[PDB]
DNA sequence: GTCTTAACTCGAGCT
DNA sequence: CTCGAGCTGC
DNA sequence: GCAGCTCGAG
DNA sequence: AGCTCGAGTTAAGAC
């Protein structure tokens, strides 16, 4: 019978706030509108003024202030058959806010208490004894008001998209298409944003960053989100935009989704004695990653046999990209056969006798030598098959490299 | 997931002022759905005239140049907006979020239409490139290839005929011109593997994607390692409401197909160099939809 | 037969970014390898010289406001040490099928619109609009400030077909009137080609190259890049110039806005010259919006009447309506 | 609370400011508005250190 | 007829950056290929020369400070070991249409302004402003500190038409009075050319090249860039230069009609007659000489101020700015 | 964690150091200060490799 | 029903 | 002011 | 092996 | 200490 300790409490907790600005001329016409309202009438305004707003989790407004559409709260769907992951795997922690008039927002804060100390969100649609025994309000008003408190969580009564709703077509298997009218996922957005609030500038995460700065090891893990992008959607004013956005800063962080060539470089590789040197951030980072696994034992024969093999594949592919961006002297001569300079057709024999069947395939050995000069020649694993099997990995990778090299122009 | 008989390769397609958001929680290269629908629309206009079938689209990103400015307060970048025209009332315009960037991409079109044999492959390629130029991809203009240098033609290669030696030689020849850019493919296997791996900690799916796509540091120091470039992508649109007849949905731009309110569904994609893939057809993205369940995904099943 | 709640038209005559470079007028005809203009940073020190808000009775307060100057870091683009000619290169495409709506709610409305469009085309072709666009392309109206104070402006338009061959034309912006449109054989040919492209020939590509004589070390005026986010710290750039491929350029839409400056039939026509083809005849620079909706010249009103009520407006209004449809937007 | 009130043409600029030493930010905002020598300047309230507290455009409301 | 909240005037007489180089005064006739002055860095120590708080000023505080000296890095540009002449090259253009507003909210205001401007031009031409500008171009006022302590300063102003040199001019900055404007045939011709250009009678392009004798290995004073490092010099293409605005500010040192008649002499045309170095702004708004008041009265109320004030107003319109509300 | 504590006249030098093998840098800093054998030397902490971790002048605080 | 401006009360610095 | 962590004596 | 004590950063 | 000012906040006319 504790519901009254929430309704008669929260409202009384609310009235006391309505007294800070209340004079003897206002305390009279507000006495029964607040004091007695805590009993039955403060809720009367709600069930009468709940149709003004609408609790939802996916809205249309974020895509334009002028647009008008249909907001939705219901999401029981979850058809994720392979790893797929989105708004359909929350279940709980569904933090939802309202859509409508800016006049009344605390009316929703009263409904927001549907979990503040009990399972009242389940009682907001059932458990009438909670309202008919503790709240002791009539079922003709209380449970009827409970309906208008549930009607706030459903559509106004008509479906509709808009000309700016950002619709699409969509094909089907051998038959005619269907079109979707997607919306904004406020709930998932807020879940992610709370995660980011917690990790980006949390207390424990900040302490872990301090530990990384002081080179001190303790039992905690911290991560960094770079290259976020800020979206100032909803307009300058929080009002006229999603209430959750208004509660938050009003800017939605977007996780980077760029390809590996976003921050391009100014191609300048005409250093000529430095043919295989070619040092850049990706190259040196891959080299440091290899040397960091070179300081491991053979207890991870398999683990270090793939990550390092995949890594050298990445390295040779990055060298291929170097060559490509070049395409578009002795130390560059054999490289002039690997790094075909301009696909030179001018030279008669230097381009059809020194290149026709003359793909200097020693460049692979040049690069293997540069790598052996990069990753230390620690004999700790050379005695056993650890570094010898690493050499075999290198060898077969460079063999596939030369297989791809043979046919530059042949 | 039909096996494509032949593949048409658009050598280079430049785009200016494209759509760089492509998703509520991510920004960057446009969603693959945009390309699948693009190829579908091409089939919709030229496919009927030439009686060809296009279902597979390959993606190679040659150049990506965004329009962003880094603020001095934080390390989070922002986009460069445009100026909207003055409203009719005469008051100042309202600023709205938008994105623009320069994207140079090359597309691979899987030709499943049997009619290809009835027409010259080179002519089909030229005709397709002509329509491709006038079309608008990702929400921005497609700039045709006009410059001081010679133009870049479209090469069509048949993958049904020939010995494995000729097939491999042709595939190698194609990769030679597609090397400057990196391809895009969807990897959901690792995502599910990690989900089961970290299920003990908490049964959170979004958390796993967030944790995987970040610089993870462990206390010891060291930085967590990933096998390749992994990034979130809009895997598809899950059904958010039941289907409604075209009349029920107001302001629908078409009365032929019913409207459905959907949400966003993510995944985990990987950027792999063309040389790693042996068969190009496994790279092509194919859209598959289920009428009963609202799951619509563009992931390429043949890659696995 | 009501209107369609959803109407959209893909824009036509969509240009691309405009790259810039510098060089010598002598080599302009024979050299197209001119190096690009790189953006640079400069500092400026200022004395507040704007209008006053406080009572103008404060002598020493004003002196103190002076002694506290203003500092800001800006971006400027200037030609090389020895360069008197500016080059701008941008392409332009004509898609066609202007009247063809991209999306329409009702089929009947779309058919009715197409019928009205066909009637208009039969009565009179787009030759008027094509000729107006021809003038804009010939002259440097797309250029905003570079044209002012120019000795000789030379525009060269090449129609790029699959191959390099083209019906290359050459004009003079200064000789051609900026505020007046005159007929010429070359202009007519170009207008005809544009009209064909607009009708939906299938492919149209126009490479525009401009050469403007400004002076050695002169300052060009590219399009300032908007941000909308000032920043939480000091030491920033209060002017960012748009640059692509480490070269300055002008936004595609800013060029496409100037190219469609054919609305000369506005009601006032009292001293004002050509105006941008925009709904409600809005103008950003002047800050006023001509053609308010109360009158009948409004685009929405004219189109609704001419479609539903079949009221044929003046030939001028019909041209304006077709121009707006070409520009595209969201209606209903 | 020491607050430095500055005026500039553009929101991004460096100029000296008077030390108000007011109790709260609302006070500094109203003080800057009451004591303004120009129309196009942008009032910018800043603490004793280099951290920017808030700014206000001529035709816009306070923003942080 | 209230004023327009939005008023802007594109600047006229817009110069370019001013590059610098060195050479021998003898070779002055042929000055091309001369190597530019490259900025360099030099360590420099400091000490306590500023004003101490007599309370914070104590015997041992000084011993501490001077025993802990504030090092500093700065940038200076000096001529080569054997070089006595500095060279400055900057172009100048005359656009015209000074009165023509770039943007105006109300059409009536723009028309009224144009009418007043046309009336002024008809009554009297820009010959006065052009003649005053001519003096600044002839003399080295554009140079700020390089002129000080110079043996001989020779300015050469050419005229470029269609890529050819229409007419050249050679003057002497020292002989021409800095604070006094005297009439001369060459100055009059230059003023006529400038007046024609502003009125819109034809394109005007002026290449200004100055040669000043300072001394061997002397230290030039280029324009300092905005801010360890204290002083940062502005270099373009690995060459020192002077800012465009800094030159256009000096070229417009035409305001000598102030209400004080002090010995300061020429003042730059700036609203409210502000001066940074002197730290005082003449023509305060309390008086009627302020630019804003003058324009408001002479446009809206048709009150024609003195001819001098009209010249000042035209100079302000030429300078450009942001007006209204 | 092997940390090399060195003493030198100028920040730029190559002089050998003792291997402390402490857990964290704060420990190495306190140890270096407590074990400084000279007044005008410049403490330089470096890892087992040649990478400079931090340096501290006689009259100045630690820098990274 | 709706959003807007003009209105209210509110708080802090000169003379 | 309070707060870590290497050395030496029991 | 153990722990009181000293020292120096925050 | 009365009064000024502006910030914060209110609610009714008009669409």
């Amino acid at each position: 019978q504790e519901l009254r300790q929430f309704i008669e409490s929260f409202i009384q907790e609310r009235l006391q706030g309505k007294l800070d600005k209340l004079q003897p001329d206002e305390d009279d016409k507000r006495q029964t509108l607040l004091a007695t309202h805590r009993r039955e009438a403060w809720l009367a305004d709600a069930a009468r003024r709940v149709g003004q707003l609408q609790l939802v989790t996916h809205t249309l407004k974020p895509i334009h202030p002028d647009a008008r559409g249909s907001n939705l709260h219901s999401l029981p769907q979850a058809p994720g058959q392979p790893g797929l992951a989105g708004s359909h795997e929350l279940g709980d922690r569904l933090v939802s806010d309202v859509v409508g008039n800016a006049a009344a927002l605390d009316v929703f804060k009263f409904l927001s208490l549907q979990y503040q100390g009990k399972n009242l969100l389940n009682w907001l649609t059932e458990d009438s004894a909670e309202a008919l025994q503790a709240l002791s309000d009539n079922a003709e008003q209380a449970r009827e008001w409970r309906q208008a408190f549930i009607g706030i969580t459903t559509v106004k009564g008509a479906p509709a998209s808009h000309s700016l709703a950002k619709q699409l077509y969509f094909p089907l298997p051998g038959s005619g298409y269907h079109l979707l009218a997607p919306l904004f996922p406020t709930s998932l957005v807020h879940h992610v944003h709370a995660l980011l609030r917690e990790a980006r500038f949390g207390d424990a995460a900040k302490a872990a960053r301090e530990a990384r700065s002081r080179q001190e090891s303790w039992p905690h893990g911290f991560s960094e989100y770079p290259n976020l992008a800020i979206q100032k959607f909803g307009g300058t004013k929080p009002q006229n935009i999603s209430q959750l956005n208004n509660e938050r800063r009003g800017e939605n962080w977007l996780l980077p989704s760029l390809p590996p060539n976003w921050q391009r470089q100014n191609v300048n590789a005409p250093s000529v004695f430095e043919h295989d040197f070619g040092r850049t951030p990706e190259v040196s980072r891959l080299t440091r990653t290899l040397q960091r696994f070179l300081a491991k034992t053979v207890h991870n024969n398999l683990a270090i046999r793939q990550r390092r093999a995949q890594l050298v594949a990445q390295i040779c592919d990055e060298a291929l990209q170097y060559a490509a961006r070049l395409r578009e002297c002795q130390l560059h001569d054999a490289e002039q056969l690997w790094l075909d300079p301009l696909r030179a057709q001018t030279d008669e024999t230097f381009l059809q006798r020194r290149l026709r069947g003359d793909w200097p395939a020693e460049v692979g050995n040049r690069f293997a030598n540069w790598l052996n000069r990069a990753v230390s020649s620690d004999s700790q694993i050379l005695g056993s098959p650890e570094a010898a099997q690493w050499s075999q990995e290198l060898s077969k990778e460079l063999t596939m490299f030369k297989e791809i090299l043979e046919d530059e122009r042949d | 997931v039909t096996d494509p008989e032949a593949l048409l390769l658009l050598p280079r397609l430049s785009i200016q002022n494209a759509n760089a958001i492509s998703s509520p929680l991510t920004w960057g290269f446009p969603s693959p759905g945009a390309f699948t629908g693009f190829v579908h629309a091409l089939q919709r206009r030229v496919g009927i005239s030439l009686d060809i079938e296009l279902d597979g689209v390959g993606i190679v990103c040659h150049r990506f140049e965004a329009q962003i400015s880094q603020p001095a307060g934080k390390r989070t970048k922002v986009f460069n907006l445009t100026r909207n025209p003055l409203n009719r009332d005469g008051s100042t315009a309202a600023i709205v979020e938008e994105g623009r960037a320069h994207l140079e991409v090359s597309l691979l079109l899987g030709v499943h239409g049997d009619g290809l044999d009835d027409h010259p492959a080179q002519e089909i390629a030229r005709q397709v490139q002509e329509q491709a130029g006038a079309m608008r991809l990702a929400g921005g203009s497609i700039l045709p290839w006009c410059n001081e240098r010679f133009p870049a033609p479209n090469a069509e290669l048949l993958m049904l005929g020939g010995s494995d030696e000729q097939r491999r030689k042709n595939q190698r020849r194609l990769t030679r011109r597609l090397l400057p850019g990196f391809a895009l493919v969807s990897r959901e296997a690792l995502l599910q593997q990690h989900l089961e791996t970290l299920r003990t900690t908490l049964p959170e799916a979004t958390t796993l994607d967030a944790l995987l796509d970040l610089c993870r540091i462990n206390f010891e120091w060291q930085v967590r390692d990933k096998p390749g470039w992994l990034v979130p992508i809009p895997a598809g649109y899950n059904a958010l409401s039941p289907l409604y007849l075209p009349g029920e949905v107001r302001n629908a731009r078409d009365r032929e197909t019913p409207l459905r309110f959907v949400e966003n569904l993510f995944g985990l994609g990987e950027w792999l160099s063309p040389h790693r893939v042996a068969a190009l057809s496994d790279l092509l993205w194919y859209h598959h939809a289920e009428p009963d369940k609202g799951l619509y995904r563009w992931s390429t099943p043949r890659f696995v | 037969l009501s209107t369609a709640s959803v109407l959209a038209f893909e824009r036509k005559l969509d240009p691309s970014d405009a790259l810039m470079s510098a060089g010598a007028w002598a080599q302009r005809d024979a050299s197209q390898e001119w190096p690009a203009v790189t953006v640079r940073e400069k500092s400026v020190r200022g004395t507040i010289s704007n209008r006053l808000k406080t009572k103008d009775r404060d002598p020493a307060k004003l002196d103190a406001s002076i002694q506290s100057p203003n500092l800001q870091t800006v971006d400027v683009a200037n030609l090389p040490s020895d360069a008197d000619t500016l080059k701008v290169r941008f392409t332009l495409r004509v898609l066609g099928g202007a009247g063809t709506p991209s999306a329409c709610n009702d089929a009947a409305y779309r058919d009715k619109l197409l019928q009205t469009v066909a009637t208009y085309v039969n009565d009179q072709g787009f030759a008027e609009l094509a000729r107006r666009y021809a003038h804009n392309l010939a002259n440097a109206r797309f250029l905003w400030r570079n044209r002012v104070g120019a000795e000789a402006v030379e525009v060269r338009i090449n129609h790029i077909r699959q191959g390099e061959v083209a019906r290359a034309w050459r004009f003079d912006a200064l000789a051609i009137g900026l505020r007046d449109f005159k007929a010429d054989a070359e202009l007519d040919a170009l207008a005809e080609l544009i009209a064909s492209g607009l009708s939906g020939s299938g492919h149209v590509l126009l490479e525009v190259v401009a050469f403007a004589r400004i002076g050695d070390g002169q300052e060009v005026f590219p399009s300032q890049e908007l941000i909308l986010d000032k920043g939480d710290k000091k030491g920033q750039k209060s002017k960012t110039l748009y640059s692509v491929r480490d070269a300055a350029a002008i936004h595609s839409q800013k060029i496409g806005n100037a190219l469609r400056t054919i609305d000369t039939w506005y009601p006032d026509e009292d001293g004002l010259g050509p105006i941008a083809v925009e709904p409600y005849g809005s103008v950003t620079s002047q800050g006023k919006a001509y053609r308010q909706p109360k009158q009948k010249l409004d685009f929405y009103t004219l189109l609704d009447n001419w479609v539903l009520r079949d009221e044929a407006p003046a030939v001028e209004q019909q041209h304006y309506v077709i121009a707006n449809l070409i520009r595209g937007g969201v209606f209903g | 609370s020491t607050y430095i009130i500055k005026e500039v043409q553009n929101i991004n600029s460096d100029r000296e400011g008077v030390k108000v030493e007011t109790t709260s930010l609302t006070s500094a905002k109203r003080i800057a508005s009451k004591n303004q020598f120009f129309h196009g300047t942008v009032l910018r309230i800043e603490s004793e250190s280099g951290n920017w507290l808030a700014y206000k455009e001529d035709g816009k409301r306070w923003i942080e």
